[PDB]
């Protein structure tokens, strides 16, 4: 098992119609932010509103990213979640507007159900039946094709169209192969060779697949999940033909292109048409852009434009700045690095720093997840480091303590182990103190 | 164009269109830089750079070929030496849809299994219309 | 062999015992008795593999041994574990984004291990007989394959014959056939049939006829990084992008699909994850966007352990207008633990110079080595290290085997360090082009 | 007939067997210490044991740094690779600058292959294919003026023959190793089959059909890198019209480089190839950005790095790409630790006079003694390069007056007609509008 | 040949010089500037000798003093079959080529190779053509009768000549040229036979003709590189040709000159407005001039002590001192009244305008007062005003009318400076309304 700075949080931890308790889901404290995030989860599950923006703000190491992953865990794996960093939008292939629109479309999911009628099994016989009165000038005029199938606890012969004989001849279907006949379009395909013929030839280059289970004929309802960006990139890519340009672009580097608003419009109308028929279902998700202080003001203005769309998901932003200039502008002093036109469109959730007991409990649960045993006085010392230097410096100094404990052949982490961890690995403050008092061209 | 025009039992119609702009080249440049002869090394250097020191050669770099065959799933270990030494237009003309074994690291993308369903799908299907 | 004597090739592993205690001088590393212990803890952290995504920082003055420590970690890590060593200036690419180049460098340092069991039939083809049925749909075959010692007869399928007609094989052809997978290769032509055709051709090559048994069993282990799978599953023919670098901003959907695929293979049991180390030398010249992405990209499960080296004090971070410790912002320095290297004394410089002269096949006198030690105390260590190599050639121009004091004095006279160059520049500043472009070429005024 | 461009009187470093330099020998006058240090560096390069050695040679303008690097290149010989470069060429609009630096690094490591050229040439007399439909072999009979000779051939060479439309009576060229087939033309004896025909007629070869020759191929590592990394695909032998898609330079992955190193080491172990490391020379090193200066630190620590020589004429100058970093010679302090600096000294009057006399000798001009003294005084008064550039208009003005020896009057007219930088700046300062 | 309306330097047919390189006061359309013309004649002799390489000269002076006139005089005095490349300073700032690559291509375009080859040709007038077909038409027999003014012959044709004659129809009385070795046949025209129009050829019909080729180094550089064909010489996307093919071309050219199969013809590269190059371009130009295959570079600039591009300091002529160290400088001066009136009379003769003496005196006065180019532009615009009143000679009233209608520099600055509320300033303020 691999652990990386997270995966000790499992949802938010509220009860039904009530206050989130202090010890639930791996969260310690942050009660008001957890209640607000639960209200946000209920807003997303209501499946009504579009283009709602939430900015959570606070100091560093307060639990903004943990709250975002708690939102994603509470919604479930079916609801899409697109985590983003603010530096990801600057690309050297397309404009940053198109990258924002692509990550915007990646966060809306579609649930499509469909009924499949199939015919699979091992080929028993394959006989093109001739007509009673053949036409002149031709040979082997097929009137119909008799094909016998064989599966587990099932055997059925079929009368087929004359026009699937070309499909038999293209896919090279012979006796003993196991095939796959779609009902409506015909269009047979070779799954492989039957497993009973695996010892036919000493040396061969084939793929022998087990004989398929169940009946030859079955009706199965298949529910498929795609996002709207997959529909956009599938419709933009031209359907596979025989032109040199399509296969040339298949053999070359797939450079991104500025997808027009027209294609997105047609995709939205056909999706709404099949939603109105009761077949498809629209699942909006969460686009989480972290550290949004690094965005340019053009992206902020396009966010102002794109939040007014009908199909937009709920976008969550996070920042740790105070009074800072927006990038691209030399004089706009703004809270959290966000320009004031966007700030009016969003609600702000505030996160508060922790205390001695919360730091101690967080360190204890992180040591529990990391499969380590810590003695209580070592826990109190680590909480003293957490309130003295940083919570994250205490959290990253658990694995070297376990390594030094295993070096001395002990499964317990004690005081001198964390003293050696202090002596070996420095935090930022002592490193800055070393930098300030050294003049050796450092 | 400067084609063959008439200055006026069948009539022959042969394509004869040329460009009026003529670029003249001496014989010495062609015969001493582009064609092989006894006093140059076009063919020797071509063989040295394309066959003997090629890294896809199975007679000298079999480990890389086996690694790439496990990676992609090509049934032949001479496929990479054939791909790397023929032009892109000749590759894209004679490309065939040969089968590949399932025990490989190259599986099918979501977009590809969406596109392969609707090759012969009719209208009024939801996946075909979308 | 295609390796020459590099700057630090004496370092073969970290000089530690079983109890993570560094020896004073062993396997290349001299001194630094706390940084070596910390790097040993980091090496055990990597070799356990149970945690992911943690960054350490190696800070100190120049010419102290930060990249020597990284080379020691790389050499004691062993093989089949990925180790990527990049600079800060590599990621500024014309055709790739900085974030995408960082993602590629991150995913080049974590790989999976695949086990393959092969059954090879390598031998020379004697004769191929093709037999067809009455219907003619399938074709049967007879193969006679011959080694130096023994010869037997195999059978072929229809797909065997179709694959054998391509890459056209005749008698005298050395091929190999896998029983389990059916792989086909043409190794070339035997040397016994090298005197008949009288002219070679373009696509042919001569290999020796194999010996030993025909059916040989051997298992192969392959280590494939996640970046290789990303490049392969992004195009129709993706290995040319692996060898030419024209991958070009691989989409995130195939990366999530490959992550799910790797988790599925680990759970089913045909693969296991081998994590690695990413080393970013000179991290101080990275943009603030790069630092932000490094901050938020270390919280993934498939993340390696990052080692960064900095020789800067309180300098200005690139992309901003303020100054920060080590040239890095405080949000990245919160997510780090710092290994501090300290400068040497005369004895450690003496031992390092003796080791470096031992590697280059240079025999020094005691007085010459003392003079080089004094110069390494006064000037930098690398000046003495280069003085060894030039004094060696001064020694053979005098027809002498070992160097002496006179050769070190001559190499000191003929070659200059930074301080003497600064002095001779400053006392004759009219003969050099300054910041305003002024210079005087004429020698008479 | 003979051309002269600012050099070519420099033939070598001009040292003895002990490494000491004479005064005027090899086209060099003066500067004993820099020449002796450069000879030591030439010995280090000839040792072929070390990698990543960086030398900076520094001094004022017109002191002789480029002449010293050229003397290094002539002393090493034509076998050793030498890649001269200016620092402005590392900026390209196709790839990043670090990749261009990597290519220029790998251009300085060479290989030597010993190969044999085998050629069949003559008139086709017999061309008889036969079926084993697939042909098993074809028998070709070639004829020259010294006899005839018949050959068995593989079917691939018969396919190449069918490409070139070879019939009976054509003169062809066959290479035995590569398998290349070239059609020279129809033979001269068959020229009167028609009175007018579209076929060129060439005579019979006067030598033997069989020709054998031993040759040496010199390639570098970068040639193998670009031969193994064609993105579009392998080009054919002859393509007069261009490729349909434009192939652009790409970022070559280090995995390709390590595969090329593995294959080259495998061929070296069999005694086929010989490794010749060389010299990469970067003139005007102060025009490099700080990012290239940082990448040079890691690029000098590879196992196959060549010997790198840099030159600069700046003093205490700000490094490019920085704003508050002042460093000697425009070279950052992190990189300046790794080199050894060779100092280069300015010249005196007698050295300038000897340089002017040598340049007049190599350009095949005769000068008088008083003209030489006036040119030396002018060289000490303005610059050394001014008299060297003014030497040839003096010869032209002496030629137009129907004389062969330059005198004082031609020097005076050439000084009147052409100015230096100082007098041009004096005119520039005391002028109304834009000179 | 060489279609042209009237150029601004169309009166300069070269440098007016004697056999002792002395400048005549008025010769070949050039007047005045005796020292500059003598220096350019010395540079012309340097180019025509061809034994030295890589020398850079600089032509500096005030604007409108005849620097481009000097460059055009040198280019016209060189004549044909010698390479002359003229570029501007802003031309090399490409989006697909680096600056050093563009400078390298411009450097190698200015040196050429003279290759002499001979080919055997057929020229005559077609008398009568017979094509014969068999019963099945498998083989074709033919006879061609062709004549010149001195002989007549009949040729028996084979299959490929018959196919090459059926394609690009050839009838009787046509004058054609036949290349036997390549099979290319061109129709020269039609003979003068009433019973296009060219004359019947004379002399022999089988002529061995010698053609002297001149090909630059950049062309062989493009062809030897396999990354693109010879069509990149016309489309213009060569795309950063690698260096190794340039060393192969250099060694091949050296051994061609050693064997005697080729000669090297160096030329002149002219860089107009050289002050608009970056310092990287100057540093590349410094080290590119010591190559063996380097032309003679002519640079022209008119700045004083100005800022060098890409830097933060000022330099004489806009160029750094290390570039100026390897240059010999030719200085041009301003003109007198008589030189200005001679220039205006020559521009009158080239524009086919007949001038009165008083009109020429008024043009000389307003050219000394304002500018030479202003009067040289006024002279051609006065002829249309004269032709509107239907007379041929341009009088004083037409010149005064053209002086009233079209303004000059100083007058336009003067009318701007007391009406600046109606113009847009540097701060973007303007008043459009008439009142208030
Ligand atoms: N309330 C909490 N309960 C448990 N762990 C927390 C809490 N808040 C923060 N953490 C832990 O602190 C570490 C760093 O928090 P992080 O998400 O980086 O905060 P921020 O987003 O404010 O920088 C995470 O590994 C997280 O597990
Ligand atoms: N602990 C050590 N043992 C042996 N050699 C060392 C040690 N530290 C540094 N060196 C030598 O110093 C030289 C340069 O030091 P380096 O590792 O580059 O320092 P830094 O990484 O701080 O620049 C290397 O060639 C190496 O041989
Ligand atoms: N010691 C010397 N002997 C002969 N010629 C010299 C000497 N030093 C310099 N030169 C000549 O001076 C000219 C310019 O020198 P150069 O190599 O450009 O110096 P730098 O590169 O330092 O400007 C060259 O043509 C060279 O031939
Ligand atoms: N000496 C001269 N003889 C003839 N025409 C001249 C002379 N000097 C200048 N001119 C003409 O004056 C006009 C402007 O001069 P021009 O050469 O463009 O100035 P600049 O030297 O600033 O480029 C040109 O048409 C040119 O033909």
């Amino acid at each position: 098992t691999r652990t990386a700075a997270h995966t000790h949080i499992k949802g938010l931890g509220l009860d039904e119609s009530g206050v989130a308790k202090r010890v639930e889901g791996g969260f310690v404290g942050q009660i008001e932010a957890r209640e607000a995030c639960g209200v946000i989860v209920d807003l997303i599950k209501a499946k009504k509103m579009s283009g709602r923006a939430i900015l959570l703000a606070g100091g560093p190491s307060t639990g903004k990213t943990a709250l975002a992953l708690a939102i994603s865990q509470e919604l479930g794996p079916k609801v899409p979640f697109c985590p983003l960093v603010g530096s990801e939008l600057y690309s050297v292939e397309v404009k940053k507007t198109e990258t924002l629109m692509e990550n915007f479309r990646r966060a809306i999911g579609l649930r499509i159900k469909e009924t499949k009628e199939v015919y699979e099994g091992e080929v028993t016989e394959l006989t093109p039946e001739d007509a009673e009165n053949p036409l002149g000038g031709y040979g082997k005029t097929i009137s119909h094709v008799i094909v016998g199938l064989k599966s587990a606890k099932g055997t059925k012969t079929l009368r087929l169209d004359p026009t699937i004989y070309e499909s038999i001849q293209r896919e090279k279907v012979s006796i003993g192969d196991v095939i796959y006949i779609e009902a409506n379009t015909g269009a047979v395909k070779r799954v492989g060779r039957s497993d009973a013929y695996a010892t036919e030839f000493d040396l061969e280059t084939e793929e022998y697949v087990p004989l398929p289970k169940g009946e030859v004929h079955k009706k199965k309802e298949i529910v498929q999940d795609v996002t709207l960006h997959d529909l956009d990139v599938a419709n933009a890519r031209p359907q596979g033909g025989q032109d040199v340009i399509s296969m040339m672009g298949q053999l070359l580097k797939p450079k991104k292109t500025e997808i027009t608003e027209k294609l997105r419009q047609e995709v939205n109308k056909v999706v709404a048409k099949y939603i109105d028929q009761g077949v498809a279902e629209l699942i909006p998700g969460v686009l989480f852009i972290d550290e949004v202080n690094m965005l340019d003001i053009e992206i902020f203005t396009y966010l102002n434009k794109a939040l007014e769309s009908n199909i937009a998901p709920v976008v969550v932003l996070a920042s740790n700045r105070g009074m800072t200039t927006v990038r691209g502008t030399e004089d706009v002093i703004s809270p959290h690095g966000v320009p004031p036109d966007l700030i009016d469109r969003l609600l702000i959730v505030r996160t508060l720093p922790y205390d001695k007991d919360e730091i101690r409990t967080i360190i204890e649960r992180r040591a529990t997840v990391e499969r380590l045993q810590v003695e209580s006085s070592a826990l109190d010392l680590l909480a003293t480091m957490g309130t003295e230097t940083s919570l994250r410096y205490a959290l990253q100094l658990l694995a070297p303590c376990g390594i030094l404990a295993q070096t001395s052949n002990r499964k317990e982490i004690v005081v001198n182990d964390v003293n050696e961890a202090k002596l070996l690995f420095l935090d930022a403050k002592r490193s800055t103190k070393i930098l300030e008092t050294s003049a050796n061209y450092l | 164009t400067t084609f063959g025009k008439t200055t006026s039992k069948f009539t022959d119609l042969i394509y004869s269109s040329r460009n009026p702009i003529k670029y003249s080249l001496p014989r010495l440049i062609y015969e001493d830089l582009i064609l092989p002869n006894y006093n140059n090394d076009v063919d020797i250097a071509n063989k040295l750079k394309n066959v003997k020191f090629n890294i896809f050669n199975p007679s000298t770099n079999y480990e890389l070929c086996l690694f790439l065959s496990k990676l992609t799933g090509e049934p032949s270990l001479n496929e990479f030496f054939r791909v790397s030494t023929t032009p892109l237009l000749k590759r894209v003309i004679e490309r065939t849809n040969g089968p590949k074994n399932t025990d490989s690291l190259s599986f099918k993308t979501i977009t590809q299994e969406l596109l392969e369903v609707t090759r012969n799908a009719p209208s009024e299907g939801v996946m075909a219309s979308l | 062999s295609l390796s020459l004597i590099a700057a630090h090739s004496h370092i073969t592993g970290l000089g530690l015992d079983e109890n993570l205690q560094p020896r004073p001088t062993s396997e290349g590393m001299v001194g630094q008795l706390q940084a070596r212990r910390a790097a040993g803890v980091i090496l055990k952290m990597v070799q356990n593999g149970t945690i992911a995504g943690r960054a350490v920082l190696v800070a100190g003055p120049p010419s102290t041994g930060k990249t020597a420590l990284a080379m020691g970690v790389s050499q004691s890590l062993g093989k089949d574990v990925p180790f990527t060593a990049i600079a800060g200036s590599e990621i500024f690419s014309l055709e790739l984004s900085k974030t995408e180049a960082l993602t590629q460098a991150f995913r080049k340092s974590i790989g999976i291990k695949i086990k393959e069991e092969t059954e090879l039939i390598e031998g020379e083809v004697v004769e191929i007989q093709i037999d067809r049925s009455i219907t003619g749909g399938h074709k049967q075959g007879k193969l006679t394959i011959k080694t130096t010692d023994m010869e037997t007869i195999y059978e072929l399928g229809n797909k065997m014959i179709d694959g054998l007609t391509k890459e056209k094989v005749l008698a005298g052809d050395v091929i190999s056939i896998d029983k389990a997978s059916g792989k086909i290769t043409k190794l070339g032509r035997s040397f016994a049939r090298s005197r008949d055709y009288d002219a070679m051709g373009a696509d042919t090559r001569f290999v020796q006829c194999p010996e030993g048994e025909l059916q040989k069993r051997k298992t192969v282990v392959h280590t494939v990084s996640l970046h290789e799978i990303d490049v392969i599953n992004s195009r129709t023919q993706g290995f040319l992008a692996l060898f030419t670098g024209d991958t070009g901003e691989i989409r995130s959907e195939v990366r999530d699909q490959i992550n799910t695929k790797v988790a599925e293979w680990k759970e089913e049991g045909k693969a296991e994850i081998v994590p690695g180390v990413l080393f970013i030398d000179e991290v101080h010249m990275l943009d603030i966007e790069c630092f932000s992405f490094i901050n938020r990209a270390l919280e993934d499960e498939f993340a390696p352990i990052v080692m960064m080296a900095t020789n800067r004090g309180v300098s200005k971070t690139r992309g901003t207008n303020y100054k920060s410790p080590h040239g890095l912002p405080l949000d990245l320095l919160d997510r780090s633990i710092i290994i501090t290297t300290k400068s040497y004394n005369e004895q450690e410089i003496k031992t390092i110079l003796s080791i470096r002269a031992q590697e280059e096949e240079v025999e020094l006198s005691s007085d010459a080595l003392d003079l080089l030690t004094k110069t390494g105390v006064e000037t930098s260590l690398r000046y003495s290290s280069n003085l060894i190599s030039v004094a060696q050639q001064i020694a053979m121009k005098r027809k002498n085997n070992t160097v002496e004091v006179e050769d070190v004095k001559r190499a000191y006279l003929l070659f200059l360090d930074s301080a003497r160059s600064v002095k001779y520049v400053q006392e004759n500043e009219s003969q050099y082009i300054d910041d305003q472009g002024n210079v005087q070429i004429s020698i008479a005024k």
